[PDB]
C-alpha cells in the first residue's frame, strides 16, 4: 500500500523524459531565477537546458537559448 | 586522446594529465612558460597581477617572477607594488590574460 | 603531519573563519584537523566565554598557536 | 606534481598572505605535500589590527592566498624532481 | 527526443562564438577551441561585456572551472 | 546451558578491555570464575558479576554491568536471583548441541519474567572446523536452533515483542574461542565501509532466509528459479567466512597473506608460522575487531535502568506506585532528598571466608559510605515490624570478578557490592533509608 | 568512501526545509541521495513576508540543504 | 504468526535494491589442496597438531604411555592386566608428588 | 643446538601418517570419566 | 577518526551546536554520522540577533557546523590507536 522511494537522479531523468519545464534556482541569487526545458545532466547534474530564460523579480525574462549550468550553483529544480 | 572516460587507473590518469596540457586550456602556461610572455591574474579579490609565469601545476598553482601587482580603493585612487618573486595557489585564480612579449 | 601529533595536550589558540579566537587544551585532531579543545575560553571581538569540551571542524580553522608546555636507577656493586 | 617544491625549500624566510586579508611574515618550519604550513617565529598582522609576534604558529591549506619569497634561493635547481 | 550530455553537447560546440557568463555578473563573450574534463574553457579574442556594454578586449582567456555559471550562444 | 560458551562470551571483552590479562597455557582464561573449586571442575558454580566498558557499533561507550551465571541444572539460584535486579537476559546456545533442557527453562522464566532476550549462537566455528558441514547445511543447522528458540518463546506468550531473529538484530553469531561475534548490521557495516555508501540497514535486513542474490542482475530474487541464484545469506556471509578459516588453515601463505592486504591487515613474517589455532584467533581478531555486533544488538534491544523502571517496579515491587518511595522508583532520582530504595538478592564470599558482600541495585537515592540504612526482611510488613535491622554501610565497591572499583558513593541504576551490611540479611532483603516516609514496602 | 544518509523514518511525511539564504520549503519527503539531494512533492514555498505560494514538486540540491524539520508530536 | 512474512517484507521494499561490490573472498573455493589433511591434524593428538615445537630430549618421548593411560584391552591373560596396572601406579604416583 | 622446529602442513601430514601405530585414536577426554589422575588420587586418598 | 568518534559518544546527551548562520541550538542529540549529519530533540535555537525559538526534530546536516559543545565529563572518554584499515576508533588486540 506504500509508495516506493523515488532517488532525485531517477527523478531529474523522468523530467527529461516528460520534457517538463523547469524552474531552477540558484546557490546565492535569490531573486535570479532561470527557467527552461530540460535536455541533459550527468553525475553532477551539470544541466544542459534548452530555451533558457533568465527571470528576475519583476518578471524581466530573458532570451538565452540552450545554455549549461554548472551543477555547483544549482540549488533547486522546479517541475513547472 | 580517446580516454576522456574518467575512470582510469595510475598510468592512463597521468597520460591525460599531461594531455590536459598538451592540448587543454592550460596550454596557454606552457607556451608562456617557454615564450616568457607577459601573464596578468585576476584574482578573487579584485586584485591585478602582471609577472612572468615559470612554472604551473594542475591546480593552477604557479609560480611568479617579477610581479607588478595592482590594486585599487576617499576616493578611488590606483596603486602599485612590484615584488620579487611569487607562489600563488591556483585556488584563488579568476583568470588569466597573456600579453605577448612580441 | 608527525609535527601535528606533537601538539597533543599543549595549550593552543585557533583562529576561525569567522574571526573569533579558541583558547584551550587539545585533546584529539583529525585528518581534516577536526580540533577536540578541553576547558576551552572563546575571544569573541575581548569578551570571555566559558564553553568547556568543544569540537571545532576542519572548515572553521583558520591558524593555531601554542602558549604553554604540556601538564607534566636501581642499584650498584 | 609541484607541491613537492614547498617541501623542497625549508626553514627560509618568507612572508605568508592567509585567506582573510592576514599578513604572518616568518621562517618556515615544516610544510606539507596537502599544504599545511608550520611557522616559527613569525609576526602575525591581522587585517586593520595592530601587529602582534607570536613564537610558532600553522596554516591550513586553503588560507593560503600567496607566498612572499626571498631572492636567496636556487629557483631553477629547486624546481626539479 | 535525443538528449545532449554535458560534455557532448560542449564539444559539439568547440569553435563557436559563445557568452560565458561568471558567478559575480561578469559576461565575457569569444571563441574557444579546447576544453578538459573539468569544464574550465578558453577562448580566443575575447572581450567583456560588463553591464551588458563592451569596455575592453583581452585576447585569449582560460577561465577556471569553479568561476562560471553557465555558457551558451 | 552448561559448557555452551558464556563465560568465553565475557572473556572475549575482558581480552579487549583489559591488555595485561593474557590467555592460559592449556585452558581458557574462564574470566569470572574465580573460585577454586570452579576451577577445579572447570564450570562455573556461582554468578560473579562484572562491570566493564565497551564500545558500540558506532564508537559509543557503555558501561555493560554483566552477570555470568552458571550452566549446571542444579545452580538455578544463580540464575533466577541475579536476574530479578537485571534489564535483560542474553542467551547463549551452542549451534552444535543445540537448545537443550537448561535453555528451555531460562527462555520459560525469562518470558514469563517479561525479560527482553539476545540470542548468540556460540561455537559457530566447530560447523566448520569439526562437523565440516557444507555452507548451506550449516545455514539450515543455525534457523533450525533459531526456529527452536522461537518455539521455546512461543510456548509461555504468543506475543511478537519477545521474538528472535538476526533480521531484527536480536541473534549474533559468535565463536569465543576464536574471537569474533558478529551480527547482520555488524557484518554489513564491515562491507559498507570498504565497498562505498549504501545503507547498512538495508543491505542487512536482505541477509536470511531464502532471499536469493542473482549475480549477474545484482538483485535480490524471492525463489530463485531453477539455480539461478544463491542465499544470501550463504552468499555474503557464510562463504567468506568458510573460506577465511581455510584459509588460514589450510597453509596457503601467499594467498593468505595477498588477501589480507587487500584489506589493509598487515602480519609479520613469523605469523604465518603459527600454530594453527592462534593464527585463527589472531586472523580473526585483525578482520573481525572488538566484538561490535553483540554490544550493539545489547544495547537496542535491552532496556535502560531508567527506561526499566515502570515495569521493574511493576513486577518485582509490591508496594503501591502512587506512594512517594513509589514515585521516587518510577523516575529514578538521584537526588540526594530523593529515598534510597535498594534490592539485595545476593551475597558473595570474600576472598577469606569471614564476611559477605551484598549485591544490590539501587531503584532509587544516592547512597554513601557510613551512612545508616535499615535493612527490610523477605516478609517485613505492617503485621511484621519486627524483621527491621538498623546497619551502617561500611564500603561501596563496584565489581568486576577478579578485583573491585572502591566507590565513596553510589546513584540509582547502579549494581553495587555493599560491605559491612550482610548479617541481617538471609537470601534476599531490601534496603531503604532510615530518615524516610512512613510505610515502607519490600520487593 | 561515501555514506548514505539515515533518512528512512522521514520518507513520506510532513517536512521543512531550510536552504540557504533565508528560504524556506514544506513538502513531504520522498527520496535522498548520498550527498543529502532530496526530493519533496505536492510542497510548498514560504517568503520572508510570509505568504505561502503553491510550489509543486521539488528536486533540491543536497549542498544547500541547512536543515530538514518535522513537527509531529 | 506473522500477517506478511519478514523476507516479502524486505523485497517487496525497493525491489529494485542494488549493491555493486562482489563478498570477499570470490576468486577462492570453500576447500583448497591441503584443507581435509589440515583438518586431521588439527584434532589430532598432542604431538602431532602443533607445527612448531621444543625438540624434547630422545628419551623424554614415552611412545607408548598412553597403552597404560587408557583402559586395558579385553581378554588379555592375567599378568599383562597387572602390567597394566602396575605401570599406572607408577605413573600416579610420580604425578601426585 | 636444534633447538625449536616449524614443519609445514604436507611434512605433519606425512608423519602423522607414518607413525599411525603409535599414537591415541580418542580426541575427546571425556572417555577418562572416573579413570584420569584426580580420580585416582581422590581413590588413594578414600583408600577405595 | 577521534573528533567523530567524540561526536558520536555525545549522542542521548545535550550538545549545544552552531551553523553556518550563526544561530545556537541546544537540544539532545539522538544520532550522528561520520558526515556529522546530527538529529535532535526539543531545541532551543537562539538566532544571531538573540530571538529565541523552539524545535522539536530537526536534521541538521553536517557540512554546515562550526564546532560543537559537548557536555565536560566526556573529557575522560578514551583515545584509541588507529590502524591503517580500521574506520571506527575501537580497543585493539592483534598486531595493530
Ligand atoms: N570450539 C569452540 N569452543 C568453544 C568456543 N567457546 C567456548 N568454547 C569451549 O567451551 C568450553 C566451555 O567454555 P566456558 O566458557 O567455560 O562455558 P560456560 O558456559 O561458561 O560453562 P559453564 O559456566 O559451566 O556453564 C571450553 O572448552 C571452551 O574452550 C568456541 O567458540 N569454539
Ligand atoms: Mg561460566
Amino acid at each position: 500500500v506504500q509508495k516506493v522511494m523515488i532517488p532525485p537522479i531517477n527523478f531529474i531523468f523522468k523530467l527529461l523524459q516528460q520534457h517538463t519545464p523547469v524552474s531552477i534556482w540558484l546557490f546565492e541569487q535569490t531573486d535570479i531565477r532561470l527557467q527552461g526545458q530540460i535536455r541533459g545532466f550527468d553525475e553532477f547534474m551539470n544541466i544542459v537546458l534548452d530555451d533558457a530564460v533568465q527571470v528576475d523579480a519583476k518578471n524581466n525574462k530573458r532570451e538565452l537559448g540552450r545554455i549549461l549550468l554548472k551543477g555547483d550553483n544549482i540549488t533547486l529544480i522546479q517541475a513547472i | 586522446v580517446d580516454k576522456p572516460r574518467s575512470e582510469l587507473s595510475e598510468i592512463e590518469l597521468a597520460r591525460l594529465e599531461e594531455y590536459e596540457f598538451s592540448a587543454g586550456p592550460l596550454s596557454v602556461l606552457q607556451q608562456a612558460v617557454k615564450n616568457h610572455d607577459q601573464v596578468l591574474i585576476n584574482c578573487r579579490n579584485n586584485k591585478k597581477l602582471l609577472a612572468r609565469v615559470k612554472a604551473f601545476d594542475r591546480h593552477s598553482n604557479m609560480v611568479l617572477e617579477n610581479v607588478k601587482e595592482m590594486w585599487t580603493e576617499g576616493k578611488a585612487i590606483n596603486k602599485d607594488r612590484f615584488i620579487s618573486k611569487m607562489f600563488l595557489r591556483g585556488d584563488g585564480v579568476v583568470l588569466v590574460v597573456r600579453i605577448p612579449s612580441a | 603531519t608527525t609535527k601535528m601529533v606533537s601538539l597533543l595536550n599543549h595549550s593552543l589558540n585557533v583562529t576561525t573563519k569567522d574571526g573569533r579566537t579558541f583558547v584551550g587544551q587539545l585533546l584529539a585532531f583529525d585528518g581534516f584537523m577536526n580540533l577536540v579543545l578541553s576547558d576551552c575560553q572563546e575571544y569573541r571581538h575581548e569578551e570571555k566565554r566559558m564553553l568547556g569540551l568543544v569540537i571545532l571542524r576542519g572548515e572553521f580553522i583558520v591558524s593555531l598557536s601554542v602558549q604553554g608546555p604540556p601538564p607534566m636507577l636501581l642499584s650498584g656493586p | 606534481k609541484l607541491v613537492r617544491f614547498l617541501m623542497k625549500l625549508t626553514n627560509e624566510t618568507v612572508s605568508i598572505e592567509l585567506k582573510n586579508g592576514t599578513i604572518v611574515h616568518g621562517t618556515i618550519t615544516s610544510v606539507d605535500m596537502q599544504m599545511n604550513t608550520h611557522l616559527k617565529a613569525v609576526k602575525m598582522t591581522v587585517k586593520g589590527r595592530e601587529p602582534v609576534p607570536v613564537e610558532t604558529l600553522s596554516i591550513r591549506g586553503n588560507n593560503i592566498r600567496y607566498y612572499i619569497l626571498p631572492d636567496s634561493l636556487p629557483l631553477d635547481t629547486l624546481l626539479i624532481d | 527526443f535525443v538528449p545532449v550530455n554535458p560534455k557532448p553537447f560542449l564539444q559539439g560546440l568547440i569553435g563557436k562564438p559563445v557568452l560565458v557568463r561568471l558567478k559575480w555578473g561578469q559576461e565575457y563573450k569569444g571563441t574557444l577551441q579546447s576544453v578538459d574534463s573539468y569544464m574550465n574553457l578558453q577562448l580566443l579574442n575575447a572581450e567583456e561585456l560588463v553591464d551588458g556594454v563592451k569596455t575592453g578586449d583581452l585576447g585569449e582567456i582560460l577561465i577556471r572551472c569553479n568561476n562560471v555559471l553557465w555558457v551558451g550562444e | 546451558h552448561l559448557h555452551h560458551g558464556k563465560s568465553a562470551l565475557l572473556d572475549l571483552l575482558v581480552y579487549y578491555t583489559h591488555p595485561d590479562t593474557k590467555p592460559p597455557k592449556r585452558r581458557s582464561l574462564r574470566y569470572t570464575d574465580t573460585h577454586y573449586l570452579e576451577r577445579e571442575r572447570v564450570m562455573s558454580i556461582k554468578s560473579t558479576p562484572l562491570t566493564l566498558a565497551v564500545s558500540d557499533m558506532k564508537g559509543k561507550t557503555f558501561a555493560f554491568q554483566c552477570i555470568d551465571t552458571p550452566g549446571h541444572v542444579d545452580f538455578v539460584d544463580e540464575v533466577a536471583a541475579p536476574m530479578a535486579i537485571s534489564d535483560g537476559v542474553v542467551l547463549v546456545v551452542d549451534v552444535i548441541e543445540g537448545v537443550m533442557i537448561n535453555t528451555t527453562r531460562i527462555i520459560k522464566h525469562a518470558i514469563l519474567h517479561d525479560m527482553p532476550i539476545v540470542l548468540v549462537l556460540n561455537k559457530v566455528d566447530r560447523l566448520i572446523l569439526e562437523l565440516r558441514l557444507p555452507p548451506n547445511d550449516a545455514y539450515h543447522k543455525l534457523r533450525h536452533v533459531i526456529d527452536e528458540v522461537n518455539d521455546n518463546i512461543c510456548q509461555i506468550s504468543k506475543d511478537l515483542k519477545y521474538r528472535v531473529s538476526p533480521e531484527l538484530g536480536n541473534v549474533c553469531f559468535a565463536s569465543c574461542d576464536l574471537g569474533y561475534c558478529f551480527t547482520l548490521s555488524s557484518f554489513a557495516k564491515l562491507y559498507i565501509d570498504r565497498h562505498g555508501g549504501i545503507d547498512v540497514d538495508l543491505f542487512s535486513k536482505r541477509l536470511w532466509g531464502d532471499i536469493y542474490f542473482d549475480s549477474k542482475t545484482r538483485k535480490f530474487a524471492k525463489q530463485s528459479l531453477d539455480g539461478s541464484g544463491v542465499r544470501s545469506f550463504v552468499h555474503f556471509i557464510l562463504e567468506p567466512l568458510y573460506k577465511l578459516h581455510t584459509l588460514t588453515i589450510s597453509d596457503e601463505a601467499e594467498k593468505l597473506k595477498k588477501h589480507l592486504s587487500s584489506f589493509q591487515i598487515y602480519l609479520k613474517p613469523k605469523d604465518y608460522l603459527l600454530d594453527p589455532k592462534p593464527l585463527l584467533q589472531l586472523i580473526c581478531a585483525s578482520f573481525f575487531g572488538f566484538p561490535v555486533g553483540f554490544v550493539n544488538a545489547v544495547t537496542r534491544h535491552i532496556p535502560s535502568p531508567r527506561e526499566n523502571a515502570a515495569r521493574k517496579a511493576s513486577q518485582s515491587y509490591i508496594g503501591p506506585i502512587n506512594s512517594s518511595i513509589g514515585k521516587a522508583i518510577l523516575e529514578m532520582s538521584r537526588e540526594e532528598s530523593a529515598p534510597l530504595v535498594m534490592h539485595v538478592t545476593k551475597l558473595y564470599n570474600t576472598v577469606d571466608a569471614n564476611n559477605f558482600y551484598a549485591f544490590a541495585r539501587v531503584y532509587s537515592g544516592q547512597v554513601k559510605k557510613g551512612q545508616k540504612v535499615k535493612v527490610l526482611g523477605e516478609n517485613y510488613s505492617l503485621e511484621d515490624e519486627e524483621d527491621m535491622v538498623v546497619a551502617h554501610i561500611a564500603e561501596i565497591c563496584v565489581p568486576c570478578a577478579r578485583y573491585r572499583l572502591h566507590v565513596d558513593g553510589a546513584v540509582a541504576g547502579m549494581l553495587v557490592l555493599l560491605g559491612g551490611v550482610d548479617n541481617s540479611i538471609s537470601k534476599t532483603a531490601t534496603i531503604v533509608s532510615d530518615n524516610l516516609k512512613d510505610d515502607p514496602y519490600i520487593f | 568512501k561515501a555514506g548514505a544518509p539515515d533518512l528512512k523514518k522521514y520518507l513520506d511525511r510532513q517536512v521543512f526545509v531550510q536552504l540557504n539564504g533565508s528560504r524556506k520549503v514544506y513538502g513531504v519527503l520522498r527520496g535522498y541521495d548520498i550527498f543529502l539531494n532530496i526530493v519533496l512533492e505536492d510542497s510548498i514555498e514560504e517568503k520572508v513576508d510570509g505568504e505561502k505560494v503553491k510550489i509543486g514538486s521539488v528536486a533540491i540540491r543536497g549542498n544547500s540543504v541547512i536543515m530538514i524539520e518535522t513537527l509531529d508530536k | 504468526e506473522l500477517d506478511t512474512s519478514p523476507e516479502d517484507s524486505a523485497i517487496e521494499e525497493d525491489p529494485n535494491f542494488e549493491i555493486p561490490f562482489d563478498p570477499f573472498f570470490h576468486s577462492e573455493d570453500i576447500e583448497f589442496e591441503h584443507t581435509a589433511s589440515a583438518l586431521i591434524l588439527l584434532w589430532a593428538p598432542h604431538p602431532f597438531n602443533k607445527r612448531s615445537g621444543a625438540t624434547k630430549r630422545a628419551q623424554d618421548v614415552p611412545l607408548i604411555k598412553h597403552w597404560y593411560l587408557e583402559h586395558c584391552p579385553p581378554n588379555q591373560p592375567v599378568k599383562v592386566r597387572v602390567s597394566y596396572q602396575k605401570l599406572l601406579k607408577s605413573h600416579v604416583m610420580n604425578k601426585l608428588h | 643446538t636444534y633447538r625449536r622446529w616449524k614443519l609445514n602442513l604436507p611434512q605433519m601430514a606425512n608423519l602423522h601418517r607414518l607413525g599411525y601405530q603409535l599414537l591415541s585414536d580418542l580426541r575427546d577426554d571425556n572417555y577418562f570419566y572416573l579413570f584420569n589422575d584426580n580420580s585416582f588420587f581422590t581413590a588413594k586418598a578414600l583408600n577405595v | 577518526s577521534l573528533c567523530i568518534k567524540l561526536l558520536h559518544e555525545t549522542q542521548g546527551h545535550i550538545v549545544t551546536m552552531e551553523l553556518e548562520n550563526g544561530s545556537t541550538y541546544r537540544g539532545k542529540l539522538i544520532e550522528a554520522e561520520d558526515n556529522m549529519n546530527c538529529q535532535m530533540r526539543d531545541i532551543s535555537v537562539t538566532a544571531r540577533d538573540g530571538r529565541v525559538s523552539h524545535l522539536d526534530q530537526v536534521y541538521i546536516r553536517g557540512s554546515h557546523i562550526r564546532f560543537l559543545i559537548v557536555p565536560d565529563m566526556l573529557r575522560n572518554a578514551p583515545m584509541f590507536k588507529v590502524g591503517p584499515g580500521r574506520s571506527v576508533p575501537l580497543p585493539t588486540r592483534g598486531r595493530r
